[PDB]
């Protein structure tokens, strides 16, 4: 059917020079080449969070530490309170 | 943060507490009581501890040595009677 065969050869080759051979465009008058790869391809990374969310971040996690190796002077007050307690126990 | 410690702080607490004292106190005044009312000596003579025994204990009690002593003032001066009139 020369209907659908002609509507379909220009439905073909009328974006073809969009797509095929990137010359880039002859209708649209700003040019298509910075809008999709140039300008919106960093898109994401302007939509989403740059230099730490989609770098990631693999980061060091804070080494969080023990009492601070000191027993004396806070266990004696420890077991004066414990003291103090069972006074109130 | 850390492990508290109050189940084992009973060393130098059994001197504060009220009921210690009467604890130190009892265990004194357990020891050296007699069992039984032991070493009771329950006869001892002296010529007259044995009136004691017949007369002043907690059993007997009764008032009659001192009607024995009336008898005894009875006895003493009705004799100076004789001796005087």
């Amino acid at each position: 059917q020369d209907l659908y065969l002609r509507e379909l050869k220009d439905t073909k080759l009328a974006p073809s020079t969009l797509q095929d051979a990137e010359g880039n465009v002859k209708p649209w008058n700003p040019p298509q080449k910075p809008n999709l790869p140039e300008l919106e391809l960093q898109g994401p990374e302007a939509l989403k969070a740059y230099t730490e969310q989609n770098v990631e971040t693999a980061h060091v996690a804070k080494e969080s530490e023990e009492g601070e190796s000191e027993p004396i002077e806070e266990d004696w007050l420890v077991l004066d309170d414990a003291e103090e307690t069972k006074e109130s126990h | 943060v850390s492990t508290l410690i109050p189940p084992k702080v009973v060393s130098s607490k059994n001197i504060g507490s009220a009921p210690n004292a009467k604890r130190i106190a009892n265990v004194v005044h357990f020891y050296k009581s007699l069992p039984q009312g032991p070493a009771p000596a329950i006869k001892a003579n002296t010529r007259l501890a044995r009136y004691k025994a017949k007369y002043f204990d907690g059993d007997n009690a009764s008032g009659k040595p001192l009607w024995h002593f009336a008898l005894g003032i009875i006895a003493f001066g009705y004799s100076m009677e004789y001796y005087f009139h």
